């Protein structure tokens, strides 16, 4: 979530994401923790064994014959987190999650009825407003003239500078609004 | 707004040099745009994206649309208001759609014939029908007091 | 009460005396008694006063009656005033029989409450009453159209004479 | 106590 | 704050994770979150949970009040 | 044969008094949440009177509180058919109602 | 692999900025500004019944005797249940018993 | 009302739950019981099921042959 | 109606066999016993389903604050894989869920013997299809299975939550409902049972086997669950099939109805109608 | 009432607590900056099972690709701080 | 049920269908056989206004039950002797019932006897 | 023991064999969609994170789909057979099916009702 996919997957990437997701429905079907342990420690063996592959062709043709197995042996319910997708609790308070910018929207008793929060959100408004044409002017100078760009972008470089495009990150609602 | 008859969808492109103008309106690649074929169907040059929906799309990732699962300026498919989060699924499932198929359409036609057969051969009890007096109740099931109905005898036994 | 016995009739309660066996009270007396004392005393006393202050201001409202204008059978074709006429009285005829199927049909559904197990055999008068009243309301009213009238209830009347006259023949 | 500011829109109106 | 208890007591002993370790160690493996697993064997939840303790539970004392009833009853009439 | 509809109809009218209170605008004043389950506990009570009644004597009931329209030949009218079906349904889900409402003022905190 | 120099220095930098907001999200302790208990049985329940329940109880009552009862067929019940050996409160009349019952066994 | 939580320990718990709990709970065995003693038509009724074989064709009225 | 009653019950009992979320296990124990209410309706019997209405809100109501308790005590945690140990950790709640369990199941005496248990008796001794029955039977011993397989899950075995203990049960909100709810389920269905008129007059002139026929499969499927649930204790995996895939999946019937419909319907709707 | 708050502290505190019940890592030479392939001298596997872990103990998964950006227990620390909105 | 798999599989010439009972003339084979006597007459059943399910021969067992109950309404555990009176005279009906279908199967037995006689 | 993809189950894209066969074409392509998907992303984040904005931020994107599937189809409509036999069928079909039921309900009622075979209970308020 906090970091951008790249083009692809290398084929170590690929490899680890399919050794979570075996561990991860090995322990839907084991549920017991001794079960799981030690079945995780055979799959553990089972990766270690065949981890030692030279010529990365057989090693990709394992990869694919290991993904066959776990798509036929996979559980039908998996165990998911509640918070993660697919979840019970998931997007559960984005009906609560009420962005920044309504508070500009507030009527003058609202705001009255909040006098210091809302001196504080002047200063960091005041802080978006420069950093603003300071963060444009370095993502100016930061984009390459041609070539490859991916969605990873530049820090502050300097003192009393802030990184690019850092309103809607830093500002955003909370997991748990209320 | 500035939106201008060059970036509006156009007509079914002919000649290269239209397939790459339809390209780089639709902001994708000229190998990976694909128009829909020249049936006469008002498509035009509108690209043929997978038909694939919106449960596929990576949840991990902060889509610009993330209600949709979908980026800002990336072509928008035919089909997004049928493929959206709330409808049609097209995701892989543990099991494959023809064994899904059949399997429901064996436990049904079973379910039925099942029925069918306990239907030709019910259970019940060694027992008689049950007995009701005066006339298995006529007058309180309704029937005329002025005409006198076909008594009806019940025995000891 | 302003009902009356006569259209909506009513078999009078039989409700039978209480015999308790058992020595435990009875807590339906003994709500019945307090609700009585509690409810039923300051409402009948706010009722009292509402229908004295009544009596002080009484008045009194009539029921318009109409006289019988000429029927359409003696209304020329294209005098459109006697049929005007004619057919404002063939409507409110026709919505007086609307409030008398209505009133058969309550007087139906009160029976079959009243009874309850037993609607199938005490009922019998009361589903006669409503089949005849049905039987005769489909033959003045049935099939006449959204556009219903004095003309159209008369020639549904003749061609049902008609047919009745020809099965008569033989 | 802890208690955080919650965002909400304007009612007011 | 919140104090938490010495990872030093997570042992493996007297374990269904030590049978786990016996069995892994016959094919020569080791396991080594099985002290991460180890408290929930431990202290107030090593103990063998039974349907027949599930169900039977108050068992003892609703007898035990049957038979206080009874003896009621009995000496009622 | 008064205090058996009154009993009903006082279900329906302390059922329908927190919604009122909801929309007359003194929720920010009083607990709401206590408010309604007191007022879900008192109709299980007063729906446990009519309960008696039809343990007792099996009265079967029909009430025609109000008059909706007439078409013609139809009178749509309100009506409540107060059946040992009603009555004990009545009371059951009044009794679930106020397990339900007490454990939602525990459940549904910080909402 | 791990994180680069550039994404470690933008979450760290962002985080921190975070971290501020997130302590900028807290309420002053003024904030916000704002323009006969008894026991429960004796006063918290009396007020109650005698307002949302007795109260509400005249109005029905007012209602169901003196415009529901009134009117025809408002409130119609069924016919009691009425066995042999029972005296008819209306009428004064007393109905004959049943038979002699020959089956004594049970 | 609020109690500590624990990292990977017990739970303490109050008298009151396992005092409410076991009382619910033996509240149930007891009332079973108590049925169970009392009316203990659960099991096999109380009307002796009949069996047909050993009804007699006097008393069944068939005609001898 | 009988047949369809019967099928959804057997249906719904096999796809709430292999559930994990309780919420889940117990909704579609709702759909069983309404398939069960469904049956009752199919014989002349009425007022025996409104009967298990009754019986059946006590006992959904108690189970359904139970598993909510839980719930909100593992922290909005809702799949039984990863609790355990909740006799000893919450036992208020263990034993209400105890009760509730019992008493869908049908143990004797308590709220549902005096509705289930007639049903039970009523589709055994009265002619109906063959195939409903014992489906019937079926479903019935399946729902003992799966309060089995509540039990064992929740309230036995080791911990399998996360190791924070945030568990806080004392709360006389949570409390005092649960326990009305209890007092429901245990005496509720003596109460208005012996309170009701007599109606809908029941046989009890059967044999021993068609007496105490619900009695005896649901200690079955509760011996069978219980055998069960101690091979997934026992250390070994076995090789998935195609029953219990399709106890897991809801019998497919979401997935490709939820996605034929739609798909034909809106597809048809902009493909024909609008544009064409 | 219920759910207490996560601290930056207990956060750390746990974090090391998991790491110190890894068996391939030995507790005198674990430190919030020990890096996992440098001076701890574990793999890619140890590390999926040490975020799989850090899931097991938080109740809630992080995604695959920040996951694997994780690399150290003061890495994994910000990254749940940064996640449940723990600012002191 | 043993009469089911011996219709179902035996034959179904001697085992009877539950329909038409009885197929047989009611004095074949009894001498006199005596009308069956019912208790309570059609005036009290519709005064304690019974079901028409409900109104066979123990009517009057079940009149008196629920005058227990309406007399004894408070401690509805009052009438256990009268429930227990009327559930009997359900056992005799239900026992005369089974005694019927048992004696229209012994007479298609002695049918089917006759017809290999002849 | 394989799984076969459907148009409402796809294929996996771990499970697909273009996966596993790559081509230095396709990581090239692959690049390049990253590319341009970065080059929007900059885009939409500068205009959303722009302080000085007042408005909503207007999605092209948007703007075609609903161009194309309103107004840009009669424009790009030609006459095919085929289409001319679909929209004749899905036109006329239905209505000639329904005619036919209800033309054959209602000539079945009319002659009952004119020889007397069917019975009006109470059917009173049609
Ligand atoms: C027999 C029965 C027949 C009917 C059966 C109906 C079954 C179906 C019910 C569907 C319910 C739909 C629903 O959930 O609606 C939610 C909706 C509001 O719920 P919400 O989601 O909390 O919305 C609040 C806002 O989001 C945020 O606002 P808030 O949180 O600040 O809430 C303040 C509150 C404040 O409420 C108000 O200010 C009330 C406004 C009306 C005042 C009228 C004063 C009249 C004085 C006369 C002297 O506002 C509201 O509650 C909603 C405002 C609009 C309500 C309009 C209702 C109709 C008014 C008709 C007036 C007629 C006047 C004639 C002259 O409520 C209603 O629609 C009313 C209640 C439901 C219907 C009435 C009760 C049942 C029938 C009783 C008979
Ligand atoms: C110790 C204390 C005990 C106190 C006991 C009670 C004492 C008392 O107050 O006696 C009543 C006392 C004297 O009673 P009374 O003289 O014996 O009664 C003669 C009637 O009021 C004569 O009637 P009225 O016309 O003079 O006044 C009644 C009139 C009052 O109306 C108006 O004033 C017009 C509206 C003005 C709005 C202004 C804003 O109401 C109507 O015309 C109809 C109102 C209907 C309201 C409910 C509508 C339900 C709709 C359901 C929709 C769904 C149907 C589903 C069907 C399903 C089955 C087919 O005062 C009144 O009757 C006045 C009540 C005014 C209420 C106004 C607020 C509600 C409107
Ligand atoms: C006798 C000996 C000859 C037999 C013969 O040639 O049979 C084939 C001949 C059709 O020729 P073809 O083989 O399709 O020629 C295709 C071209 O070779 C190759 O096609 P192309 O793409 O080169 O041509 C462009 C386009 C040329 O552009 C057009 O055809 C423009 C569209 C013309 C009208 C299409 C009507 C059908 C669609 C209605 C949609 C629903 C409307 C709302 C409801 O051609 C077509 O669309 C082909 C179909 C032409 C059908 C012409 C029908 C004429 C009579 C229409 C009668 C009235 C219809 C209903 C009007 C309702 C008004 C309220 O006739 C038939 O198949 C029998 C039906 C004849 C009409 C009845
Ligand atoms: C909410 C739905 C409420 C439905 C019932 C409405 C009752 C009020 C009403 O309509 O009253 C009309 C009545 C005059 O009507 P009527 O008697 O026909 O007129 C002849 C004499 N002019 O006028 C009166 O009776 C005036 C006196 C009214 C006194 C208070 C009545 C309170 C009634 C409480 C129970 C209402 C029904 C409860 C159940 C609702 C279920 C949704
Ligand atoms: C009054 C209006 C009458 C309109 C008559 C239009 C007749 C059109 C006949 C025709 O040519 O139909 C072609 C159609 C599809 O054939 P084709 O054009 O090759 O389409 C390519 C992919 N199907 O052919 C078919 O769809 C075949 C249908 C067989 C039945
Ligand atoms: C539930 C059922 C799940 C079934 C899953 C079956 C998986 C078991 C079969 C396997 O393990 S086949 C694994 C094939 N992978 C390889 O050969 C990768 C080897 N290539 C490498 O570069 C390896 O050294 C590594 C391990 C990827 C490198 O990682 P290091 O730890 O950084």
């Amino acid at each position: 979530a906090f970091c951008a996919p790249p083009a692809y997957l290398t084929h170590q990437q690929k490899v680890l994401r399919l050794y979570k997701r075996a561990l991860r429905h090995l322990e839907s079907w084991c549920i017991h923790r001794d079960k799981y342990r030690y079945f995780a420690c055979l799959m553990r063996a089972r990766f270690e064994e065949h981890k030692n592959e030279k010529d990365m062709m057989r090693a990709t043709q394992l990869l694919r014959e290991a993904e066959e197995e776990f798509w036929q042996n996979q559980h039908p319910q998996p165990y998911i987190f509640p918070d993660s997708p697919g979840g019970t609790s998931f997007e559960r308070y984005e009906c609560y999650k009420v962005p920044e910018w309504c508070l500009d929207y507030w009527h003058p008793s609202e705001k009255a009825m909040y006098p210091d929060y809302f001196s504080k959100r002047e200063q960091w408004k005041k802080l978006r407003m420069e950093s603003w044409d300071r963060e444009v002017k370095q993502l100016q100078e930061e984009t390459s003239p041609d070539g490859i760009m991916t969605e990873a972008l530049p820090p502050a470089r300097r003192e009393g500078d802030l990184p690019p495009l850092w309103w809607h990150i830093v500002t955003r609602p909370r997991e748990r609004p209320t | 707004f500035h939106m201008t008859k060059d970036m509006l969808p156009g007509s079914y492109p002919r000649t290269p040099e239209e397939r790459a103008a339809a390209a780089k309106k639709y902001n994708m690649r000229v190998e990976d745009y694909e128009p829909y074929p020249d049936d006469g169907m008002g498509y035009g040059d509108y690209p043929m994206l997978p038909n694939r929906s919106q449960h596929e799309r990576d949840p991990w990732y902060q889509w610009d649309h993330s209600e949709l699962r979908m980026n800002w300026g990336e072509p928008i498919h035919w089909d997004l208001d049928m493929y959206i989060r709330n409808r049609v699924d097209t995701s892989p499932t543990p099991v494959s759609w023809d064994v899904m198929c059949k399997h429901l359409f064996g436990f049904v036609a079973f379910m039925v014939f099942m029925f069918w057969v306990g239907h030709v051969f019910p259970s019940y009890q060694p027992v008689g029908p049950k007995q009701y007096p005066y006339n298995n109740l006529y007058l309180e099931r309704g029937g005329d007091p002025t005409k006198e109905p076909e008594p009806v005898v019940h025995y000891d036994i | 009460d302003s009902w009356d016995k006569d259209v909506y009739p009513e078999p009078p309660s039989r409700t039978p005396a209480p015999s308790p066996q058992t020595s435990l009270p009875n807590p339906i007396t003994y709500l019945t008694k307090a609700y009585d004392l509690v409810v039923d005393w300051p409402v009948t006393l706010v009722r009292e006063f509402i229908e004295r202050q009544h009596a002080k201001n009484r008045t009194y409202y009539y029921h318009r009656q109409y006289r019988r204008v000429p029927d359409i059978t003696e209304c020329k074709e294209g005098d459109v005033l006697c049929i005007y006429e004619a057919e404002m009285q063939w409507r409110r005829d026709f919505k007086v029989d609307q409030e008398i199927m209505n009133i058969i049909q309550e007087r139906l559904k009160a029976c079959q409450q009243r009874e309850g197990e037993n609607y199938q055999q005490n009922c019998a008068k009361e589903l006669e009453q409503f089949t005849k009243v049905t039987k005769a309301y489909q033959d003045r009213y049935l099939d006449l159209g959204a556009y219903y009238s004095a003309r159209k209830c008369l020639a549904k009347q003749k061609q049902r004479m008609l047919e009745e006259r020809k099965a008569a023949r033989q | 106590g802890k208690r955080l500011f919650v965002v909400k829109p304007s009612l007011y109106y | 704050k919140m104090e938490l208890p010495d990872y030093r007591q997570w042992k493996i002993e007297g374990t269904p994770l030590e049978t786990v370790q016996k069995k892994l160690a016959a094919r020569g493996l080791r396991d080594p979150w099985a002290r991460n697993e180890a408290w929930r064997y431990m202290g107030g939840f090593a103990g063998n949970i039974t349907f027949p303790s599930v169900i039977l539970k108050g068992f003892k004392w609703g007898f035990a009040a049957f038979v206080v009833a009874l003896g009621a009853e009995y000496f009622l009439d | 044969m008064n205090i058996f509809t009154t009993s009903i109809l006082l279900i329906f009218i302390l059922l329908l008094s927190p919604i009122l209170i909801s929309m007359s605008n003194l929720i920010k004043h009083i607990n709401f949440p206590l408010y309604t389950t007191t007022s879900i506990k008192f109709s299980f009570i007063i729906s446990l009177l009519p309960l008696l009644m039809f343990f007792h004597n099996n009265m079967e009931y029909m009430i025609t509180t109000w008059h909706w329209v007439t078409m013609n030949s139809m009178e749509l009218k309100m009506s409540f058919k107060t059946d040992f079906f009603s009555i004990l349904f009545t009371s059951v889900a009044l009794f679930v109602t106020w397990s339900i409402m007490q454990f939602s003022s525990w459940y549904m905190h910080s909402d | 692999s791990g994180y680069t120099p550039d994404e470690k220095l933008r979450l760290q930098q962002l985080r921190e900025l975070r971290r501020r907001w997130l302590k900028d999200q807290e309420l002053s302790p003024r904030e916000p500004v704002l323009p006969k208990n008894m026991v429960f049985k004796a006063y918290r329940s009396s007020l109650f019944a005698v307002s949302h329940v007795l109260i509400p109880m005249w109005f029905v009552h007012y209602y169901v005797k003196y415009h529901m009862a009134t009117k025809p067929y408002t409130i119609v019940s069924s016919k009691p249940r009425i066995f042999p050996g029972d005296t008819i409160l209306e009428t004064g009349e007393v109905i004959p018993p049943m038979r002699d019952f020959p089956d004594q066994h049970h | 009302v609020h109690i500590q939580p624990r990292y990977r320990e017990f739970p303490q718990l109050t008298r009151s739950q396992v005092i409410q709990g076991e009382f619910l709970s033996s509240l149930m065995w007891f009332w079973i019981l108590w049925r169970f003693w009392h009316d203990s038509d659960a099991v096999l009724g109380h009307f002796s099921y009949p069996d047909p074989s050993q009804w007699t064709d006097e008393e069944l009225g068939i005609p001898p042959d | 109606m009988l047949c369809l009653g019967a099928l959804t019950t057997l249906f719904t009992a096999i796809c709430a066999l292999t559930q994990n979320d309780i919420k889940k296990i117990i909704a579609f124990s709702t759909s069983s016993q309404l398939g069960l209410m469904m049956v009752t309706l199919g014989m002349n019997q009425p007022h025996l389903a409104f009967l298990h209405i009754c019986t059946h809100a006590f006992f959904k109501a108690m189970l359904f604050m139970c598993s909510g308790s839980i719930i909100h005590s593992l922290a909005d945690e809702q799949d039984i894989r990863k609790m355990g140990n909740i006799t000893k950790i919450m036992p208020f709640t263990s034993s209400c869920l105890v009760i509730g369990s019992l008493a869908l199941t049908g143990m004797p005496f308590l709220t549902g013997f005096y509705s289930k248990d007639l049903i039970i008796e009523a589709i055994n001794t009265c002619n109906t299809n063959a195939w409903a029955l014992l489906i019937t039977l079926i479903a019935t011993s399946m729902t003992a299975m799966y309060s089995m397989r509540i039990i064992y899950f929740v309230t036995m075995t080791k911990p399998r939550f996360p190791p924070l203990i945030s568990i806080n049960e004392n709360d006389p909100d949570l409390m005092n409902p649960i326990k009305r709810l209890a007092f429901g389920s245990i005496f509720a269905g003596f109460v208005i049972s012996y309170n009701i008129p007599p109606t809908s007059i029941p046989v009890l002139t059967m044999p021993w086997f068609l007496k105490t026929t619900a009695l005896i499969i649901s200690v079955l499927g509760f011996l069978i669950a219980l055998e069960l649930n101690n091979l997934t204790m026992k250390l070994s995996m076995n090789k998935a099939n195609p029953y219990s895939s399709f106890s897991t999946l809801l019998g497919f019937f979401p997935s490709i109805i939820h996605r034929i419909t739609p798909m034909k319907s809106l597809n048809l709707s902009l493909k024909t109608s609008l544009t064409l | 009432s219920d759910a207490p708050p996560l601290t930056l502290d207990g956060i750390k505190d746990r974090v090391l607590y998991v790491l110190k019940l890894y068996d391939k890592i030995d507790p005198e030479k674990l430190s919030v900056n020990s890096h996992f392939m440098k001076d701890l001298g574990l793999d890619s596997l140890d590390q999926v099972e040490i975020i799989m872990a850090m899931e097991d103990e938080f109740g809630f998964e992080i995604p695959d690709i920040d996951a694997e950006k994780l690399m150290c227990p003061q890495e994994i620390v910000d990254y749940i701080a940064d996640k449940k909105d723990v600012y002191e | 049920g043993a009469h089911l798999t011996r219709r179902y599989l035996w034959d179904a010439s001697v085992e009877p269908d539950p329909e038409k009972i009885p197929s047989f003339p009611p004095d074949l084979g009894f001498p006199e056989r005596k009308e069956r006597v019912m208790v309570a007459t059609q005036q009290e059943m519709m005064d304690a206004q019974l079901t028409l399910q409900q109104r066979d021969y123990c009517a009057h067992y079940l009149i008196r039950l629920l005058k227990c109950k309406r007399d004894s309404f408070p401690n509805f555990l009052a009438c256990k002797h009268e429930q227990h009176d009327w559930d009997y005279c359900e056992h005799l009906d239900y026992v005369k019932r089974m005694k019927e279908f048992e004696r229209e199967r012994r007479l298609l037995q002695r049918k089917k006897r006759r017809a290999l006689k002849e | 023991s394989k799984y076969k993809p459907a148009p409402l189950a796809t294929l996996p894209s771990t499970l697909d064999p273009a996966e596993y066969d790559v081509s230095p074409e396709t990581r090239r392509a692959q690049v390049e969609r990253l590319s341009i998907r970065a080059r929007l992303k900059r885009e939409y984040l500068l205009q959303y994170n722009d302080p000085k904005r007042v408005s909503h931020i207007e999605d092209p994107a948007l703007i075609r789909w609903t161009y194309a599937r309103s107004a840009n189809i009669y424009p790009n409509f030609r006459p095919t057979p085929k289409n001319s036999l679909l929209g004749a069928v899905a036109g006329f079909g239905p209505l000639i099916f329904w005619y036919y039921v209800f033309k054959t309900d209602r000539d079945r009622k009319e002659r009952l009702i004119q020889e007397g075979k069917l019975d009006r209970k109470f059917n009173i308020s049609y």
